[PDB]
């Protein structure tokens, strides 16, 4: 049962794509003040689950939904901008760089380790299509 | 590989840490101030084997 | 009956080496999850409880197709393998024990292992034509 | 042909009364091999033509499947032309 | 248990608290 | 789904 | 089957005389089938030549 | 029950 | 067209050699009493808003106006 | 032939890929030209073009064969020079980095394609 | 429209005058 | 399982132990408190020979902290 690894390590880079994805959109937009309806950029985040159906033992990783990370909005002093607060606490998301980067390592990291499981796999399968031959 | 972790949150907490000094040093001229103290706490994960 | 007894070691042998690769790209790929047990399998142990009994499946109930226009759909067929937890090494606070350089030593001593199932059965199906061969 | 639809409803007269194969096998395989790796090759092309949504990990992944089928319907057609010059070289 | 052997019984869940 | 993966073409195009 | 059950007792008196699918499955049965076909082919092979020889024998 | 991964998790969360 | 990672980052850079050149400009005007005709100079600044983009969750960075 | 069938929108793709590879790097050595605008192609639009001629006829040996022999399109500028260059580094060095990276695609799919036409036929 | 995209227009001249003509 | 294999992932093992506990401790240059409100005593990885049916040599085991 080899095949099932093709699909375990495409849903796992798939997922840590995603993963990059989300971090580098939170990173780019560290010094957002507004958004399309006007509210601040809230830092969003995945969910890592085991894309694993019922009664299914061991599977690859799934992204199950993207979620507002949960950390106090960074105020600003700035009554002077035209986006305020009643007392001019301008709010600015609250990304933390430092995790933002090292996620990002982190991703392209397991990425790459997916990838080489990929090819190893698809090393074997020809081998084994060589069996007897 | 869980090391990077490790090193990442000691320099996001030191980000903190310079965060309040900064805070406490633009305040250098606020009537009736109180600084701001600042200690790195350790935290020990606690699993089983080491 | 008797080529196939000769050859089942280690034809059985090599499906429990796909499984136990299976098992440990599923624990590669959830490395960053938190939470996450990593999960491996006594190879020797289980190798002996196939060959005893035969290989077994833990789901694998599917819809029927008596016609040919029935819309085919299976739940879920994993194999009879005891799933063992690994012993972690260090702790995480995330709360996942894979251990990556496990991991990574487990797979590369799999693989070779798979190839080495490989050689051997194919050595001896061409053991078996150059007799076959007049 | 009329003379067709005479032998249709031929045939389902005799299933009233009443009341796949090797050849068809490797058609069927080869179709659903053959359509595989045209599914890749078109979610290339589309990735290629730059439209929403199609990710390169898909395409790539779904590339190395189609190379995979690819050769074990090669191997299969070797191991069955050699079986077949088995059989022709067998004395009768 | 040894480091790195194989036990049928799961790991407790590991926490790391700030306070006691 | 919702999220489009980092290696797809501009969702916004 | 009735029958069946009829051997299965009729073997119980005998014993108190007497007192989805991977390549991994694929490739082994595939060579298994060729292997054998060939020990099928040689072993006929062997029985018409002999027959032929028996055959083409002078009396 | 996975959760969130990276930073968020492998920070020291409050008591509660 | 870009590959979604390639966008977000590209828009980034772009936005941010947008704000060093609106910050520039300023620095430049700091002391100047006219402007092209007759009228003192103002100081621009750059707002940034998330490309909303169709998946919401993931979005680079773009400049309505000055 | 059919195998040109096969193999056309790889080939056309990847020429494409460095017909825009060289205007990207035109772009980029004249940044510094005062005056010069910078172009680009819809990488898309002149695909669907090539993908979707008559070779005059000879009726002799002597008779000679016929003699063979895109679109660009404006960038919108970002910021405004004074020299009326509109050439951005950090745009059109992304859009270089993703031109070489489809390149590489390319020639990858494309040599995949023809290494399973080739194990097909070896034997 | 947006910064960045395709037009099948050349931007109009980069004029800046000293003073109002 | 390898001999080979074996003595290098329990190197490796070993050398990622050290690393980590080298993490550990640079982070915790200027900790002040635990959470008992102990000090934070710094940490050292024992090494030893995991050569147990191995005669003599084979490879590395972080015996405790």
């Amino acid at each position: 049962a080899l095949l099932n690894i093709f699909d375990i390590a495409g849903s796992a880079l798939a997922a840590q794509s995603k993963r990059l994805n989300v971090a580098a959109s939170n990173l780019a937009n560290a010094d957002s003040v507004t958004g399309p309806d006007g509210q601040p950029y809230r830092a969003k985040q995945v969910v890592f689950q085991v894309d694993a159906a019922p009664g299914q033992a061991t599977g690859g990783v799934k992204v199950a939904s993207v979620i507002e990370s949960q950390a106090p909005e960074k105020l600003v002093y700035e009554p002077g901008n035209p986006l305020a607060d009643a007392n001019g606490y301008v709010k600015m998301p609250n990304v933390d760089v430092v995790g933002e980067m090292v996620n990002t390592m982190s991703a392209s990291r397991s990425y790459q380790a997916n990838i080489e499981v990929l090819n190893t796999v698809k090393s074997m399968m020809l081998k084994t299509l060589t069996l007897g031959q | 590989d869980h090391a990077i972790y490790t090193a990442m949150g000691a320099a996001s907490q030191t980000l903190n840490q310079q965060a309040v000094t900064a805070s406490n040093l633009a305040n250098a001229s606020t009537p009736g101030f109180r600084a701001q103290l600042n200690a790195l706490r350790a935290v020990p994960v606690d699993g089983l084997s080491l | 009956d008797r080529l196939d007894a000769a050859l089942r070691f280690q034809q059985e042998a090599l499906n429990l080496r796909a499984q136990r690769q299976e098992i440990l790209a599923a624990n590669i790929a959830n490395a960053d999850t938190p939470g996450y047990q990593a999960r491996d399998i006594d190879f020797a142990s289980e190798l002996k409880k196939v060959m005893v009994r035969g290989r077994e499946e833990t789901g694998g109930v599917a819809l029927t197709l008596t016609s040919s226009h029935h819309i085919p759909a299976q739940a879920v067929s994993s194999p009879a393998v005891d799933l063992l937890y690994r012993v972690p090494d260090q702790p995480s606070l995330d709360g996942n024990t894979v251990d990556m350089d496990r991991e990574r030593t487990q797979f590369a001593d799999n693989s070779l292992k798979y190839q080495m199932g490989l050689t051997v059965l194919g050595s001896q199906l061409k053991g078996m034509m150059n007799v076959l061969q007049g | 042909a009329i003379q067709g639809i005479e032998g249709v409803i031929s045939q389902l007269q005799a299933t009233a009364m009443a009341a796949v194969s090797f050849a068809g096998q490797l058609h069927a395989a080869l179709d659903r091999i053959s359509d595989r790796q045209a599914a890749a090759r078109v979610q290339a092309e589309k990735f290629t033509l730059g439209e929403p949504g199609i990710a390169l990990n898909d395409v790539m992944a779904d590339m190395q499947k189609a190379s995979v089928s690819m050769q074990m319907g090669i191997q299969v057609r070797n191991k069955l032309v050699a079986a077949y010059q088995e059989v022709m070289s067998m004395q009768v | 248990g040894v480091p790195g052997a194989l036990s049928n019984q799961p790991a407790p869940p590991n926490e790391a608290p700030i306070a006691t």
